[PDB]
């Protein structure tokens, strides 16, 4: 969840 | 009023191009998309969205009549990306060190602005 | 309810101590009163009302039982002051100043939670 944003992933994993 | 100043020019040729090269920067290369992204409230929350493209295409079209302005959008971005997400967010750590980058940088800039 | 961490006390003596001696920080000192200070559609906007009193009494009687809820209690105490008032707002550049600082020492906060 740390990465979430980032994901997409960055901010959402 | 637009202007060309040593400042600016060190903020397009030395802390702009510093910052682009970063690896950590490319979040911040266009404006957040909330639809795309999926970032509820994002819009509710940030009333003044910047991202370092914009302020790339300011600096090279001569928008802003002094650095502090550009220094300004700069702040908005990083504080944007504090306040949006969560303390501990990886974004968030990102955008710390990339500020860390900026801050040093302007360090480094000719104190007094003179128009070219 | 709450327990001792030495995340927690962090909280208390290091990120409470120092937000609450902050030149702009007497603005959250005390939950908004919408009644005294003649604010109508302040809780039709924010629904989740927090300041840093609320938060330092409750460090200091063992209600957390996790940094993690200090830190959202704050997170939550900036972004309703975003959300609520205007971008240019004098309030808002004053949150802005004192979530950076509360940023950093998050960033130097004990990375394990220990019970003390």
């Amino acid at each position: 969840q740390r990465s979430l944003k980032l994901l997409k992933h960055l901010y959402h994993g | 009023p637009g202007r060309k100043t040593n400042q600016l020019q060190y903020m397009q040729n030395v802390v702009v191009k510093t910052l682009w090269k970063h690896q950590f920067a490319w979040p911040f290369y266009q404006p957040v998309d909330a639809i795309k992204l999926n970032l509820p409230d994002y819009h509710k929350i940030i009333k003044n969205p910047m991202d370092m493209g914009t302020i790339k295409k300011r600096l090279e079209n001569n928008y802003y009549w002094s650095a502090s302005e550009c220094m300004q959008d700069f702040n908005t971005m990083f504080t944007n990306c504090y306040i949006y997400n969560k303390p501990t967010d990886d974004i968030v750590l990102m955008a710390q060190a990339l500020e860390k980058i900026f801050l040093q940088k302007v360090a480094q800039m000719p104190q007094e602005e003179v128009e070219l």
